[PDB]
DNA sequence: TTTTTT
């Protein structure tokens, strides 16, 4: 009963594909190439996630179930990243053989196997409004499916790329807004795709660069690739899919760690950064100064909290070196007892101790004659 | 990798604050009725027009240019629902070229665009019935009803187009079992205002205050014709408005038709709007609704910055500052002569000073002889019929008015009027060709060659070949005709096996083949065939185009005829192509184009590739007896050198190189902080006096509300 | 020139709405009480009880405070002994420390917190050389300036101090000090930079941006021990040339001029450049008649900038309604 | 002085 959440894209237009592999058509059906997998079991500790993840991705390649429910996707928006296809069912022996091979490997899924394995009790289920939509539409299950496809092409087509509004975008597209490492195009694609959402959290709300960002302080130990194969000398869907496949990026230890880091990295982060705002808005807000000396204030502490230095330190001090959460090398971050022991503690002692600190005064002293001298020198007449 | 991060997390609470701003319902009956709407169609003048609230939310994004508020957009596009527009289509292509440099953006329009705006509003008489205000305390009606008085001939029209259009649409989805979500799918062409209630306008201070108004009127419009699905949630339209409030500012222009005085006042933007508005800072809430982005990005200058801060916050200005902008001062004649900072855009604060400065740097770029830029000579031309101004005439209460006197000011309202007032031309000539019925005007307008211009209008560029360097599925297609035109042995050792006397000058096939398939075909082996000998043996242009061209003088001579790209000025070919010749009044001067060969001016885009473009038609039709009619139509080229320009239009968009001519007396401090923000570095950056020295009108009135809302514990200051 | 002996400070309130007298009492009362702490802070070997020590107060005419824009306030502080404060950018000081010192005390901001619009009550650039403060007792040509008594806590004189408020010599910036053995003069509080926010910005300026060299060591690399006239010299010839090619309209003017070392700042040397008698030097910018023009002086000044190069700006200032009369102009920066 | 929307 194992649940997969997959990201596929055919050769060309994987709508037009996809359509005619739900109508049972052999006109245009190109084997399809998952490239991104989320497979999940419905149930939880964060080690009692890490386990059970690290269960389910096999290290030796693959998943770990008898019988897999795999919901294929786009990239769509009904705001969801992607958008749900077709589902099938997986139970006999020759059909858990083909999605091993074609999980572990990349080698593409033909129609055959996908075809003689819709669940229709719920694939045309999916879409059945779209088509309740599209007749009422073109007035003015699979058989309706089919004749729709019939009686005007140009509007099914329309409607199923509005919806699924990316669908197919480009080879080179994945590989240009998902980074060019490995481990972003492998990780941060399975993430920010088919993961963000499903477990919900914070991450859930964070942008592309936020999550490449993250992955890229995700540093694991990298070994090097067994045929040498470059990110970069990927052309086709056919590269990309073996190259996420048959990474050691995707089927262990780190697709497991992977989304605890993040939750784990933006809890310690909006720690530190909530208690330094918080310290920021106070100080403003009870600040009652000049307004130049206010700018100088803001921008200082601002500075003096985010430099580039205390933030390279932070992001050293979250960055990981193992993904079991019970043997994490991330040690506690210093950015904002930093920023307290120099800057904020200080302004709020200064808030008459601000006169001990501004006032270098110089009274010189004269004493004698020279007073009364200094006196009528210096002053209105008597 | 640090540099997003004050961004990453601190536009998590903009977005878990717009988020409940748009889930809000509203009450039953504070919803704008269909009734609403079609009782304004009814009202003839806008004096009947009941007071009627319009409910909607803001979420003021602001900062100074460089602040990164793009990278707030960003977030919000990939996490809520939203449509992105802008104030002015360069915008609106800067935050397409912005978000889909992230991830998938639509393609993002304009705001006039998403309400309807269409051709004939442009030249509409925006400023006419007047309004005593039933106000202090302005109530929100009055306000809304003084801006839908302010835009009547605009609103009016946009509420008959809509109604008078007639029903289906989603009324019918709706009713599936007496599925709206899916009808923007299955039902296309839908107006996007139908689809998500978080509208994002960037750079919205580029836009006045009766638009802000005028745009959630018009979303309950769209979103009451068709009975959205929100309607029937009673969600309310909320106005992301992202923009600078002091780098930026919004004009109005009225014509009077007697006079023939063209006059621009001044006006409140979105933004001033918002923020210095007791009613709407009250219903808004702008103190919970309000982010501040502070740091500037592209300033690695602490003293340019420290200047920025002061002028940009209104701070005192110092002895120190004065003494600091005292190291850009240079001479009046030292700018504008034209043989000094070469490639440097040099502002001035007027449109005559353009012209001036630009015929004299032709001049220096003519006597000069320099043949890196050939100055030459191009056609524009401009058609007015006799009928338009003879009953114009007779309407103006004087019907005694030379043409050319029509021409005095109108040849700025005839077209886009940025390059319109500042452009060096020869005098329009008319004579009467009344062939068509039509009074024909014809003249030249005089550019530089090879240079960096800019396209202002939208035009349709052809692309004909690629005028790159050797360095280096139909833009495959396209460098298969590259390669069509593609150590002498050693070198050639790697070249015969692209062959499968130089090994590639011996035997050739078609470069370029025809199908798909066969393309992909010789497409692998090309790519791989430059990497192999070209990595032996840069600079040389491999100059490869799909037809033979012949640049004689300017014009070249390719046989076969068949805004924000930063082009490159190239030359006049005639080529006539039916691709631009898309001419269907303007029938009656296609058959004067046909007549006289239409030259299609050439650019080089930033890669190198050679486009051939079509020309520019614009129409006006202002007039005082509120009958527009087509007039005149202006037929030129609509391209800018981005040499010089006005500091007005330095507003819109950075350069790299600054030198600011500034005119005693008229000196304002906010364009003395415009002018000097459009370049990243103090470095490169010359100036005629001192701003801060001279006299000089300060309006610190926004910038104490910024400093205000800088002081306040519910605004959000991401750094 | 003379030495100050009276902390006289400009209050200037703004108002939401108007005020009833006896909050503004009140609020004086605490203003008195954060003025003395203050005070007693800022000359410490002074003797400042704060329930005997007379503040003197004055406002401005708009009981009902009829005030629609403002409360002029005017406060009198007597210098304590031994102390008396000399400069101009020292009582700037002082009235920042008194000005950061009452905004601390919460009876006044709970008092008078509701109605000040922007909390900035003190002005701090009425005590520049050549400025002139309104007395009391006296009225704008709209308001005479007229006292409110707030009586010490523990005053032991009243009929005293109400006859205080009429002596000239309590609200006069150089009056004569109300048997001195010993005297204090307080002549510098630092500047407009000690304050820790202006510190920490300067010191994260230098770790995050790069020193900046003072003009005094800059001039030092080309051979001027400030002499200054010796590089003023050679550098007459430069600018000369610039002005007789970029603006030659008046060119025969600078040809024998002498460098006239005026004004010394540690980063802004001026030195005007009068020839040989008083042949004045026509102003280069917003040409005027025979004699209008010719009313005009010229200055040199050498400057740190850009990555510490030493600029030479020519400058003008002129006599004329045209140009901002007395005020200094730039008219080109060149290299040296 | 003063741009911009199709
Ligand atoms: C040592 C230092 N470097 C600091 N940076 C990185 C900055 O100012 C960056 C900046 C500079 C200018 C602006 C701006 C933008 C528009 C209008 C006014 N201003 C914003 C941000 S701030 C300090 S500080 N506060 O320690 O002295
Ligand atoms: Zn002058």
């Amino acid at each position: 009963p194992v649940e997969v959440t997959a990201l596929y894209a055919t050769d060309g237009c994987v709508i037009t594909s996809s359509i005619a592999l739900l109508t049972n058509s052999l006109l245009g059906a190109e084997p399809v190439y998952i490239f991104s997998y989320d497979a999940y079991t419905h149930d939880p500790t964060e080690q009692d996630r890490f386990e059970e993840s690290r269960a389910l991705y096999q290290a030796s390649g693959g998943l770990n179930g008898d019988s897999f429910r795999v919901t294929f996707c786009l990239l769509g928006t009904e705001r969801g990243r992607t958008r749900p296809m077709f589902v099938c069912r997986f139970e006999r022996a020759d059909d858990v053989a083909a999605l091993q091979d074609a999980l572990a490997h990349g080698t593409p899924l033909q129609p055959d196997h996908i075809a003689a394995t819709l669940d229709a009790e719920a694939t045309f289920a999916l879409h059945a409004n779209m088509i309740l939509a599209l007749t009422v539409a073109i007035n003015n299950g699979q058989r309706g499916l089919t004749t729709l496809y019939v009686h005007h092409e140009v509007r099914v087509l329309a409607a199923y790329r509005r919806a699924y509004y990316g669908s197919a975008q480009s080879p080179f597209w994945f590989l240009s807004k998902f980074g060019p490492d490995e481990k972003s195009l492998v990780l941060t694609t399975r993430y920010y795709l088919l993961q963000a959402q499903r477990l919900g959290g914070a991450g859930a709300t964070y942008d592309l660069q936020a999550i490449k960002d993250i992955c890229a302080t995700y540093a694991i130990p990298h070994a090097p690739r067994p045929d040498t194969v470059s990110a970069a000398s990927l052309t086709s869907f056919a590269a990309i899919t073996r190259f996420c496949c048959t990474s050691q990026y995707a089927r262990g230890a780190a697709a497991a760690g992977f989304p605890l880091y993040v939750e784990r990295r933006i809890a310690a982060d909006v720690r530190e950064t909530s208690a330094l705002e918080k310290f920021i808005t106070h100080d403003r807000s009870c600040l009652r100064v000049s307004d130049r000396e206010f700018i100088t204030y803001i921008y200082l502490a601002h500075f003096e909290c985010f430099s580039p230095p205390r933030l390279a330190t932070h992001l050293r001090a979250v960055t990981t070196h193992d993904p079991n959460p019970a043997a994490s090398t991330e040690q506690p971050s210093p950015l904002g007892r930093e920023a307290v022991e120099q800057f904020f503690c200080h302004v709020r002692a200064q808030l008459g101790e601000y006169v001990k600190h501004n006032v270098t005064p110089r009274e010189t002293v004269l004493d004698g004659d020279t007073a009364k001298a200094y006196l009528r020198a210096r002053t209105y007449a008597p | 990798a640090f540099l997003n991060f004050t961004s990453m997390h601190g536009v998590q609470p903009i977005l878990k604050r717009i988020r409940e701003l748009s889930q809000q319902q509203l009450d039953g009956a504070q919803v704008p009725h269909l009734q609403w709407f079609r009782d304004v169609a009814a009202l003839e003048s806008p004096a009947g027009l009941p007071l009627r609230e319009f409910p909607f939310a803001v979420y003021l994004i602001t900062g100074n240019a460089g602040s990164g508020k793009s990278t707030c957009v960003q977030t919000i596009n990939e996490v809520l629902d939203c449509v992105v527009t802008g104030a002015t289509r360069i915008a609106a292509q800067n935050m397409y070229a912005k978000l889909s440099g992230a991830f998938l953006s639509r393609p993002i329009n304009t705001i006039f665009h998403e309400f309807g705006f269409r051709g004939n509003h442009v030249q509409a008489q925006l400023g006419q019935y007047p309004y005593t205000l039933t106000s202090n305390p302005a109530s929100l009606e009055d306000l809304q009803r003084r801006d839908l008085t302010y835009y009547w001939e605009v609103i009016l029209d946009l509420t008959k187009r809509a109604l008078a259009a007639s029903r289906n649409e989603f009324r019918a989805l709706a009713a599936l079992e007496r599925l709206t979500r899916l009808a923007p799918a299955t039902h296309g062409a839908l107006p996007a205002f139908t689809r998500s209630n978080v509208i994002v306008i960037d750079e919205a201070g580029l836009l006045g205050r009766h638009l802000l108004t005028a745009v959630v009127y018009c979303w309950w419009m769209i979103n009451a014709l068709y009975h959205t699905p929100q309607y029937a949630a009673r969600l309310r339209p909320v106005l992301v408005c992202v923009g600078s409030p002091t780098q930026t500012a919004s004009l109005e222009s009225t014509f009077e038709h007697q006079k023939l005085r063209c006059s621009v006042r001044q006006s409140e933007n979105v933004l001033t709007y918002l923020i210095c508005n007791r009613t709407l800072r009250e219903y808004a809430r702008l103190s919970y609704s309000w982010a501040i982005f502070i740091n500037n990005k592209r300033c690695v200058e602490h003293e340019f910055g420290n200047l920025m801060k002061v002028l940009e916050y209104g701070l005192p200005i110092t002895e120190e500052h004065m003494q600091f902008v005292d190291r850009f001062v240079v001479p009046e004649n030292y700018i504008t002569n034209p043989a000094n900072l070469p490639g440097w855009t040099r502002l001035f604060s007027s449109h005559k000073e353009v012209s001036a400065y630009m015929a004299k740097l032709h001049a220096y770029l003519k006597v000069t002889r320099e043949g890196e830029f050939v100055v030459f000579t191009l056609p524009v031309l401009t058609f007015v019929s006799v009928k338009e101004f003879d009953e114009y005439r007779r309407l103006t209460h004087q019907p005694g008015l030379t043409i050319e006197k029509w021409l005095t000011a109108n040849a700025s309202r005839i077209t886009n009027y940025s390059q319109s007032q500042d452009q060096d031309a020869g005098h329009m000539r008319c004579e009467v060709h009344s062939k068509q019925q039509l009074v024909v005007a014809r003249n030249d307008v005089t550019y530089v060659l090879n240079s960096q211009i800019a396209v202002t209008a939208r035009l349709r560029k052809l692309v004909f070949g690629f005028s790159g360097t050797f360095r280096a599925e139909f833009a495959y297609r396209f460098l298969s005709r590259l390669i069509f035109s593609g150590a002498y042995a050693r070198m050639g050792e790697l070249t015969a096996e692209i062959l499968s006397l130089d090994v590639f000058y011996c035997h050739y096939t078609p470069g370029e083949p025809e199908t798909t398939a066969a393309v992909h075909t010789q497409f692998a082996l090309l790519k791989r065939a430059f990497l192999g000998r070209f990595r032996i043996l840069e600079v040389a242009p491999f100059s490869t185009y799909v037809d033979n061209v012949i640049f004689r003088g300017c014009e070249m001579l390719t046989g076969s005829p068949r805004q924000t790209d930063n082009y490159t000025l190239m030359g006049y070919t005639y080529a006539r192509v039916f691709a631009f010749a898309d001419e269907l009044a303007t029938a009656n001067v296609a058959e004067l184009l046909e007549e006289a060969p239409l030259p299609y001016v050439v650019l080089r885009d930033q890669h190198g590739f050679m486009s051939v473009v079509n020309t520019n038609i614009s129409e006006f039709v202002e007039s005082i007896d509120s009958t527009e009619l087509a007039m005149a139509i202006n037929a030129d080229y609509g391209i800018s050198s981005k040499l010089a320009m006005t500091i007005t239009r330095s507003q819109g968009l950075s350069l790299d190189k600054v030198a600011i001519c500034f005119t005693p007396g008229n000196l304002r401090l906010n364009s003395a902080y415009v002018a000097m923000s459009r370049t990243t570095s103090s470095e490169f950056l010359r100036m005629n006096l001192n701003p801060l020295r001279e006299r000089h009108e300060r309006d610190d009135v926004i910038s104490e509300h910024i400093l205000s809302a800088l002081r306040d514990p519910n605004v959000v200051i991401v750094y | 020139a003379l030495a100050i002996t009276n902390i006289i400070l400009d209050l200037d309130i703004a108002l939401k709405e108007p005020v009833p007298f006896r909050r503004l009492h009140e609020a004086l009362g605490h203003f008195r009480r954060g003025a003395l702490a203050a005070v007693q802070l800022l000359f410490p070997a002074a003797r400042v009880d704060p329930d005997a020590y007379p503040c003197y107060f004055f406002k401005s005419a708009c009981p009902v405070c009829s005030c629609t824009d403002k409360i002029g306030l005017r406060v009198c502080m007597p210098v304590p002994a031994p102390y008396v404060v000399h400069g101009s950018l020292t009582m700037r000081g002082v009235a920042r420390v008194i000005q950061q010192a009452v905004l601390l005390d919460r009876d006044f901001v709970e008092a008078i917190g509701s109605y000040v619009k922007n909390f900035l009550l003190i002005d701090t650039g009425v005590y520049a050389h050549g400025h002139s403060l309104r007395l009391p007792y006296f009225a704008k040509i709209c308001g005479r300036l007229l006292p409110v008594f707030v009586i010490p806590p523990a005053c032991k004189d009243v009929p005293a101090f109400v006859a205080a408020h009429a002596d000239p010599r309590r609200f006069h910036f150089h009056a004569p000090p109300t048997s001195p053995r010993e005297i204090r003069v307080l002549h510098s509080l630092g500047g407009d930079y000690v304050s820790f926010f202006e510190r920490k910005a300067s010191r994260n300026a230098l770790e995050h941006f790069g020193r900046r060299e003072t003009l005094t060591e800059v001039l030092g690399r080309y051979n001027v021990q400030p002499t200054v006239e010796g590089f003023a010299s050679e550098l007459l010839g430069r600018i000369v040339a610039c002005i007789e090619t970029h603006f030659p309209e008046h060119a025969g003017e600078y040809q024998a001029v002498s460098v006239r070392r005026a004004v010394s700042k540690d980063d802004w040397v001026l030195l005007q450049l009068v020839p040989v008698l008083q042949q004045s030097l026509s102003c280069l910018r917003f040409k005027h008649g025979r004699a209008s023009r010719a009313t005009a002086r010229t200055f040199v000044a050498l400057s740190v900038g850009a990555n510490n190069r030493l600029c030479v700006s020519l400058c003008q200032q002129c006599f004329a309604a045209k140009c901002d009369s007395n005020r200094l102009h730039t008219l080109f920066t060149i290299d040296a």
